């Protein structure tokens, strides 16, 4: 039960990580202050009717003071101080002491920037460690390409795994590009970064963002799945108490570590196969994909047993699973916070597939594309990180390619 | 001469005349007398052994009624030991007229019913006679049969009378009990009502009396305590008392007030009883709840399961899956409420959260008639129907009440579908085109106007059903209900016994009515439906022959141009002139149907033959 | 001569009038003729029957009998008394003959008559076939035998009711005499050895016969175990008052007047039992707080012991249980929710058996500490060795995927450290050996989480709202009344209900958990998993030989060569058996799908779960 | 059944509903606030197939309010004060051709303006459409905004018009003929209302409440439920059996129930032209004044089978409705309501004939060439509609 550090890096990471501390604070009864909200009395135990004493547990991601001030252990690091004071001054309760500030429109200028001030970078990460007494996970919030995220972020990345021997569980919940110049070969360098000093991927595309919600409102939409999977997390149940326990069961190998998730939109039986539907997905999906892991979220509380039961042995038959794979859908019923009203239902789909060959294939049809029409020792180590980017996002496309024929038994 | 047969009449010896003589003078006074005495040892014989725990409670007060003139004989041999030892001076001659003039009157007729009663003990609405030890029936019916016998005397009835009273005085403590609150307290089996809602009160016809024998009288009796242990079982109230009294019959079991008084319970115990179901469960509420439940009094409910499981009420049985049409019908007409401690729901939201929808394996037109001697013909109803409103709207009532469910479903599928089908065959795109051949244009004018004549049958033999059958059957029975209930308000139909026959008559003429009892009349609803429907579906599937008789709209929905386009539509004009041959085939044998039994049982299916014979001639 | 038959009527021996001791007839002769003593016989009954039932009385004077039957020859005595004063004055007028006494005694010999048959039963069985024997003869005929009969019984059923006044109003038990139903088993145990009911000894002029059994019961309940000396005392000093001022006793009472009494006194004491285990005790806080910590309901606990305890449950249970445990749980509970809420001081630990020692991991278990809390509440042993025994096995569960997920944490670690960086050539045979150690995680971490999620929420939660929610807040079956229609009891949402109904709803509540479709021509179900659970602890322990060989391949590689070349041949060809005795776990738990699936299918209730587990 | 959704397009349109939806509101109790009354939930009436539910207990109609000039819009916003604001949709048209082209460059912001309206639905079942024939603001629109939703609902959403006849500016022959045409290949069921025969009626305003009455008198049984009728397509199923002879006209009666369906069936009574020789295709008739006795019904619907005059190849028969009264109004009397269609349509198409083939030969850039185009279309799409009433009459009409 160790607590979890959050990095938003880049111009994306600091709105949308508003969105996803703007979710915890209503969740858990805080407000922007910061002080703490007298629980509620769940309806799970009443009382004789005539006719503190929380029972969530927001100490993963908020620290405690001597005032009863919450505040959460973000780190908040970018170019431009225009976007730390539209975040810092949004919600008060961010701790100053974490604000960093320096643009870089490059990954060289972005990676060069993360090597000239290592030692100012890595003592502000080490502060957050000694306020919590357990850690267990890292969480990065970065784009993908555009901003300097992609750049500075893969270096932060790479400072958590030489510090900590790299025994913590990292998440970086990238943000990939719409469908620009630069955008192209930013995409190709920071995922063999992506690919080398992580644990867990969940990938969301801008493109098939706009199409689920019919710029703000493409920021509500990243907070809501990543808020989702910390809803087992600090609302306790019967399982997924740690977010290894959820990861673990849903990555199979090392290098099959990309996620994509799909928000649902009514009762809990159509719920689960509106969730199975492929327009829902962030991701975008081509033909029939084969589906190795998933997992259902059903945070919204539901006291609808033996009805679950029945959506799960329906959502078997209709999603074709990788032979070697055993066909198990799960599903976690996940507890309503008694802050939010009770009268809404949610439901988030985080899932394993194949569905990740269009994607890595559409960069690296455009990289060679780009690299042979256009094209101080400066361009060697350029040329040689591009052809070891080359065949490094390689590796898992045939590992992807060779999923859906049975294999790994000799 | 004298003090030897004084000791005689006692039971004893007399050392002279016969134990427990050949003397024989003038002494013919004496032949008589010791004959007199002679079973005075009867009755105190019988005193010992009838007296026992068993032999029934009623034979217990007159053992003691025996016993009382055994002191009121002995109460007599002071006077004649009084009239021994004094100087009478008159002997041989008054003796005779003294012993029999008070005591003959009664020794004689208290014998008899003693005798008997050791001769039937050698021998040894509803049912279970075979009554054992002669306890209690076989003594109170022969004490009548006493009084009979000696019509004709005034000086020997009058001690009969007053030995049937006190002796049948404990039967009336019972009897009043069971006829005024309920109670049964009899520790033998020494009563009429046996307690063993049906099968549960037998009369046991072994023991009666000569008047307890009408069969009208033996429902008095009987209905009397059961409607009251109804009112018991229900709110309580051991012992109710209801803060008043009763007249509490007393006199006999020989009365002109017998008749009236049973009676007079009779009302009371349906007074009380009709207050419970009309005030207390709101029977005015279940009334209407069951019309708009099985004959759709508001059919908006039903309209909406229709066309929601439109697709799944098509195909078969075995194409179809039970829980998915019982799951849509409970979104549409239940709605889940908690039962949390503390409220109370009426009758209106315990009978809506109670139905079942079941789909089991039979037909509608096998179900009415095993009953006198696709899914949307075995689809059905069913309502539990909770205490005590399952003992007057019984089994035998829902029974011919759910059949009416089945065939107002079944008809509103038929006018469901003939309503989906004028949208397609009118206003669709396949099948209105613009540029095709006048010869296959006659042909869908020829289709619309037969299916437009088909469907004006549905909507002339619904509005007879929904309208002259079960709304005008209905009229009286509302009116019926209401101003029953605004008399029992006023009071601290009149009968619980008719509102059985009334609910009755009202579901049967709903079945007699609605072409559901004679054999001839069944085969053509069976036959005339079933060709509707099979017209339905026939529609549907020419919307793709229609498709390859125009050229133009073949290329905009990708064998043509042969004579196979001609062949084909001579074999479309085949099965369509079949299908219009059999409409007026069936429909002229389903009016004479309705002309042959229209005029010899029922008047009111005669008023449709005039209205149905009127438009499809014209 | 007349005057002589008064001497035998008190039981004296004239000069020619003789009898002998006992059951011996008035045998005399020579009066004047057989005429005169034939008749003289059945008055000479009358004598014989008033000598053989004064012996009776004699010899039972109130002394050799503590029982029920010593009011009963109060009876005996009072008509004795009245028997011998008719003799003296029908005897006082001169009589002429022997038979005008005859006829003032015949209404006597009624009475008489039943006196003696009744007495003729004593020293038999002499327990409830007195009792009942003369209640059968208050309901017959002939009213000189009824009206001995009430008198015989009204008087008799005063001791009878002493002991039922006592069990009404004051709640014990004075009983000594083989009677009244509620007996004291000497075995102590819990609260349902103590007051039971037998059915047998119920009499047949005790209407309620139930609600007595539940006042009596729980007074003892509400004086002993949850004292409350102050309601009992105001209880005591009020009904016992209207039972004694104004109807001077319970036999006085008819039987309306009793059923009045007993029900507005059978619901008086259910709302003063409800209320204190409910506004007071607390009894549905605590079943839903002993499925958080018995039923894993808060993961993050137990997740915390595992993890601020991984260094004593490595050793044996030579553990103190008292500084060490009491260590562990006390950090962990700061590391994880419980820190918080209220109930924090009733939650304990132990170690369960340490005599066994045969590991750690196995002798822990949790303990909520209900002390008082004046309330058993009947959870003795069968209701929590049962209740103990589910925790355990829940505890292996919650142990193994807390090994298998830092079994992910620590070959992800392994691969980036070691293996991408191993000479860019030898990588190819070691990714592809790791990506199966890794997989072969995903096969066991999913057969585990959805064990646990048919156990959690099908079995455990689906159970606690039928059985404990529906039952206690929630209506029966079971109505319908307009209460308009006829003419300080405070009637709140707990559907009040006994003592033997409060332990059945937790009783069946745990016994339909741990007995409900696969907890209990093969083996048991729980059994079948064991064995599986078996090859996981065997597959993370033969894990780690496979860890610790790695770190060392990357050893040989920075620093490097004929003896290298040997040294080398004998590493991976550890790996080469390695992988092979991987694939002899990996076929056992593909004999898993085999032997389960082949015994799911036979019960409809394992039906769902022959495709997801 | 189905919800239903109505538009009101026009000057004309939106004074007709602004009296259609003041009587819809009048026979459930609804105030003209928005504010609900409770009955004199547990309700039997449904007014939700008309009015939208919310969370606040606010009843506002489903309706859209779609016209050129804010006038008389202002007129319905203030008077009935529950209209959605978002729904009315605002910007002088006198002709045809200018009214036509502003649906056509607005056709995107409009029908995006009714998809509003479908969602808020969980089943609908039929469209509406209270406009006028004759006139620049209500055919011009008008026509586009009945093309919009045909194609795109494809014949699975029923569209119901109640129009309005001219009785007699002398542009008036020319926009008539245009939206007749729009009117027969892409409407489901269509109302004729005269306003002279109106008038007759009633011995502007006395002419829109009688439409009011015979517009809300046919979903009568749609909202109210009963035993029969409960939907709007087993409604219009009987009075139109092909659908090239879909126009449909009505009657209204202002004591007995079987004089009540003899006063219904006499052509003084009537909303439309009644020509001498009338022959009838198919009636339904509409008791919704509370009759119970039915044995005075029993006579009227024999005695109404072999009077009047019948189609041959038709089955004659006289439907008549039980409805019953609103609770919330008073009961006055029995009220009558026959809708039906009849021969007696053709005088009145070929008055609409004569007045345009007489002004094509007296003739009263690029923009007239094709108007003539669209003149000439417009004439054999009412012509052939015209045959085709002539043609049902004969015995022609049962052979090749």
């Amino acid at each position: 039960p160790g607590e979890t550090i959050t990095l938003q890096v880049g111009q994306c990471g600091n709105q949308v990580g508003l969105q996803y501390w703007q979710q915890l604070a209503t969740e858990h009864g805080i407000q922007s202050d910061g002080s703490s909200t007298p629980y509620p009395k769940d309806i799970n135990d009443l009382q004789l009717q005539e006719l503190k004493y929380r029972n969530d547990h927001p100490e993963l991601f908020f620290t405690l003071s001597d005032s009863n001030t919450y505040t959460p252990r973000s780190i908040l690091i970018d170019m431009e101080p225009s976007v730390i004071a539209k975040s810092t001054s949004a919600l008060p309760m961010f701790n100053p002491r974490n604000v960093h500030l320096s643009a870089a429109n490059n990954w060289i200028n972005g990676y060069k920037y993360g090597t000239e001030e290592e030692e100012t970078l890595l003592n502000l990460i080490d502060r957050e460690v000694d306020k919590c007494d357990n850690l267990s996970n890292f969480q990065l919030f970065h784009s993908v390409a555009g901003g300097t995220g992609s750049g500075v972020g893969s270096k932060m990345l790479e400072v958590i795994s030489d510090r900590y021997g790299h025994k913590k569980l990292l998440n970086t919940f990238s943000i990939f590009p719409s469908n620009v110049v630069v955008q192209p070969y930013n995409t190709i360098l920071t995922l063999k970064r992506l690919i080398d000093y992580s644990d867990a991927t969940f990938v969301f595309h801008n493109d098939s963002l706009n199409r689920i919600e019919n710029f703000l409102g493409a920021n509500k939409l990243i907070a809501l799945v990543s808020a989702s999977v910390s809803n087992p997390l600090r609302f306790p149940g019967y399982m997924y108490s740690s977010m290894e326990s959820i990861v673990s069961n849903l990555i199979p190998t090392p290098d099959l570590k990309f996620l994509t998730s799909s928000i649902a939109p009514l009762n809990e039986y159509d719920m689960l196969l509106e969730l199975s539907n492929d327009r829902y997905k962030t991701n975008r999906v081509g033909g029939d994909t084969s589906y190795i892991s998933m997992l259902n979220y059903l945070i919204g509380y539901n006291l609808d047993q033996r009805e679950i039961r029945k959506g799960i042995l329906k959502s078997q038959q209709r999603i074709s699973f990788v032979p070697w794979v055993a066909r198990s859908v799960l599903v976690v019923h996940g507890k309503k916070s008694p802050y939010l009203k009770n009268t809404n239902l949610e439901g988030i789909q985080v899932t394993n597939n194949t569905s990740m060959i269009d994607v890595f294939t559409k960069i690296l049809k455009q990289f060679d594309l780009l690299i042979k029409r256009k094209a101080v020792e400066e361009e060697n180590e350029v040329m040689e990180m591009f052809n070891e980017s080359r065949e490094s996002v390689k590796s898992i496309i045939d590992e992807y390619k060779a999923c859906k024929e049975i294999t790994y038994l000799d | 001469i004298i003090r030897e047969l004084l000791f005689t009449l006692l039971g004893h010896e007399g050392h002279y005349i016969q134990y427990s003589n050949l003397d024989i003078s003038l002494k013919v006074i004496t032949k008589k007398l010791v004959k007199f005495g002679k079973f005075y040892s009867g009755l105190k014989s019988f005193i010992q052994v009838f007296d026992n725990n068993k032999f029934g409670k009623i034979v217990q007060k007159f053992c003691s009624e025996v016993r009382k003139f055994l002191s009121s004989y002995q109460q007599v041999l002071i006077n004649v030991e009084h009239e021994f030892k004094f100087n009478k001076n008159f002997n041989l001659n008054m003796l005779d007229s003294l012993l029999h003039q008070e005591i003959s009157n009664e020794m004689t007729h208290l014998y008899q019913i003693g005798i008997e009663i050791s001769r039937i003990t050698e021998e040894r609405n509803l049912y279970y006679g075979k009554f054992d030890c002669c306890k209690g029936g076989l003594l109170l019916q022969v004490i009548q049969e006493r009084m009979v016998y000696y019509k004709g005397d005034p000086t020997s009835l009058d001690f009969l009378t007053q030995l049937f009273d006190i002796v049948s005085s404990d039967y009336i403590g019972m009897l009043n009990q069971w006829l005024l609150e309920g109670v049964i307290n009899d520790p033998f089996d020494e009563f009429m009502i046996r307690e063993k809602w049906n099968e549960l009160f037998l009369i046991k016809i072994d023991g009666l009396l000569n008047q307890f024998q009408n069969s009208t009288i033996q429902s008095k009796i009987l209905n009397t305590g059961k409607y009251l242990n109804i009112f018991k079982r229900c709110t309580g109230l051991h012992n109710f008392e209801s803060l008043k009294e009763k007249l509490t019959t007393i006199t006999s079991l020989a009365a002109p007030d017998l008749e009236l008084k049973i009676d007079e319970f009779y009302h009371r115990a349906n007074k009380m009883l009709m207050k419970l179901l009309f005030d207390g469960y709101n029977f005015p509420s279940v009334v209407n709840i069951f019309q708009r439940l099985f004959l759709f009094a508001d059919s908006f409910q039903i309209d909406n399961f229709i066309d929601s499981t439109f697709s799944e009420l098509k195909r078969g049985k075995l194409k179809i899956s039970v829980s998915r049409l019982q799951k849509q019908y409970d979104d549409i007409f239940k709605e889940k409420i908690e039962n949390k401690v503390g409220v109370r729901p009426s009758v209106y939201d315990v009978l809506k959260k109670n139905q079942k929808l079941s789909v089991t394996s039979e037909s509608l037109y096998k179900v009415v008639e095993e009953l006198m001697e696709p899914t949307i013909t075995s689809v059905d109803l069913t309502i539990p129907l909770p205490f005590p409103l399952n003992l007057v709207l019984n089994q035998q009532l829902s029974y011919q009440y759910e059949i009416m469910f089945k065939l107002l479903i079944n008809i509103k599928f038929i006018s469901k579908y003939n309503s989906s089908n004028w949208q397609e065959m009118n206003y669709s795109k396949i099948w209105t085109n613009s540029h095709f051949n006048s010869s296959v244009k006659k042909w869908i004018l020829r289709c619309r106007v037969l299916h437009s004549r088909i469907c004006s049958f549905i909507h002339e033999l619904e509005n007879y059903i929904v309208h002259d059958v079960i709304e005008h059957n209905f009229e009286e029975i509302k009116n019926l209900i209401h101003t029953t209930a605004t008399n029992l308000a006023t009071s601290e139909i009149s009968t619980v016994e008719q509102l059985i026959q009334k609910f009755l008559d009202y579901s049967s003429t709903l079945l007699n009515d609605s072409l559901l009892t004679r054999e001839e009349s069944l085969r053509q609803l069976r036959k005339m439906l079933d060709f509707i429907f099979h017209f339905n579906n026939y529609i549907v599937q020419v919307k793709k022959v229609l498709v390859l008789l125009n050229h133009e709209l073949f290329n905009e929905y990708s064998p043509m141009d042969q004579e196979s386009i001609d062949k084909r539509f001579a074999n479309l004009s085949d099965t369509f002139l079949m299908q219009y041959e059999k409409f007026g085939e069936n429909l002229v044998t389903f009016l004479a149907t309705i002309k042959q039994v229209g005029e010899r049982e029922n008047q009111g299916l005669l008023e449709l033959s005039n209205r149905l014979e009127l438009c499809f001639p014209e | 001569i007349l005057t002589y038959l008064p001497y035998t009527m008190l039981g004296s021996d004239s000069k020619i009038f003789t009898f002998s001791n006992n059951y011996t007839r008035l045998e005399i002769p020579k009066d004047i003729n057989n005429s005169f003593s034939s008749l003289l016989r059945e008055v000479f009954e009358f004598a014989i029957l008033y000598k053989q039932l004064a012996i009776v009385v004699d010899r039972y004077k109130g002394t050799l009998v503590s029982a029920i039957k010593t009011a009963y020859i109060a009876i005996l005595e009072a008509q004795l008394n009245k028997y011998v004063n008719d003799i003296n004055n029908i005897f006082n007028n001169k009589p002429n003959s022997i038979l005008v006494v005859y006829n003032s005694i015949f209404p006597w010999i009624s009475i008489l008559r039943f006196l003696y048959r009744v007495s003729n039963r004593l020293n038999r069985l002499d327990g409830y076939e007195f009792l009942t024997f003369i209640y059968s003869f208050t309901n017959h005929g002939d009213p000189k035998i009824r009206g001995i009969a009430v008198t015989a019984f009204t008087e008799v059923v005063k001791p009878y009711y002493n002991i039922v006044e006592h069990w009404i109003v004051k709640g014990e038990l004075i009983d000594n005499n083989n009677e009244f139903f509620i007996i004291f088993d000497q075995e102590q145990n819990e609260f349902n050895s103590i007051i039971k009911l037998l059915p047998k000894k119920i009499p047949a002029f005790i209407k309620s016969s139930d609600k007595i059994f539940q006042i009596g019961k729980t007074l003892i309940f509400l004086n002993k175990y949850c004292r409350e000396l102050k309601w009992v005392n105001q209880y005591n000093v009020k009904y016992s008052a209207i039972l004694f001022n104004n109807h001077q006793g319970l036999a006085s009472m008819t039987t309306n007047e009793m059923i009045k009494l007993i029900d507005s006194q059978y619901n008086e004491i259910l709302t003063f039992l409800t209320q204190i285990i409910q506004g007071n005790n607390k009894l549905f806080t605590h079943v839903y707080n002993f499925k958080r910590f018995y039923f894993m309901e808060t993961n993050d606990f137990i997740d915390a012991i595992m993890v601020k305890g991984k260094d004593v449950f490595n050793e044996s249970s030579v553990n103190i249980s008292s500084t060490y445990l009491r260590k562990v749980l006390q950090d962990a509970i700061q590391i994880s929710s419980v820190k918080n809420f209220e109930y924090v001081d009733r939650l304990d630990s132990r170690v369960l058996n340490p005599q066994h020692g045969n590991l750690g991991w196995e002798s822990f278990t949790i303990e909520y500490k209900i002390d008082d809390l004046p309330m058993s509440y009947l959870f003795e042993g069968h209701q929590h060795l049962q209740y103990l025994k589910m925790f355990h096995f829940l505890w292996k569960l919650r142990q193994l995927n807390n090994l298998l997920n830092w079994h992910f944490e620590m070959f992800n670690e392994l691969n980036h450290n070691v293996v991408t960086k191993l000479s860019s050539r030898n990588r190819r045979p070691l990714a592809k050996s790791l990506s199966i150690i890794t997989s072969i995680r995903f096969h066991f971490t999913q057969f585990l989480n959805e064990l646990i999620a048919y156990l959690s929420y099908d079995v455990i939660e689906e159970n606690f709202q039928q059985h404990i929610v529906r039952k206690l807040f929630y209506n029966k079956n079971d109505l319908l009344l307009n209460k308009s229609f006829m003419n300080d009891l405070p009637k709140f949402n707990v559907n009040l209900l006994t003592i033997d109904e409060l332990v059945e709803l937790h009783g069946t509540y745990i016994d339909s958990i741990i007995n409900s479709s696969l907890l209990n021509t093969n083996i048991s179900y729980i059994d079948q998993i064991f064995n599986i659970l078996q090859t996981i602890f065997n597959f993370i322990n033969t894990s780690q030989e496979f860890y610790s060989l790695v770190v060392t391949f990357g050893l040989l590689v920075r620093s490097d060569e004929l003896e290298q070349d040997q040294e080398d041949l004998e590493f991976q060809l550890h790996k080469i058996k390695r992988k092979i005795y991987k694939d002899i776990y990996q076929h056992d738990y593909k004999r898993q799908l085999n032997d389960l699936k082949n015994d799911l299918n036979r019960d409809y209730n394992l039906k769902d779960l022959s495709k997801l587990l």
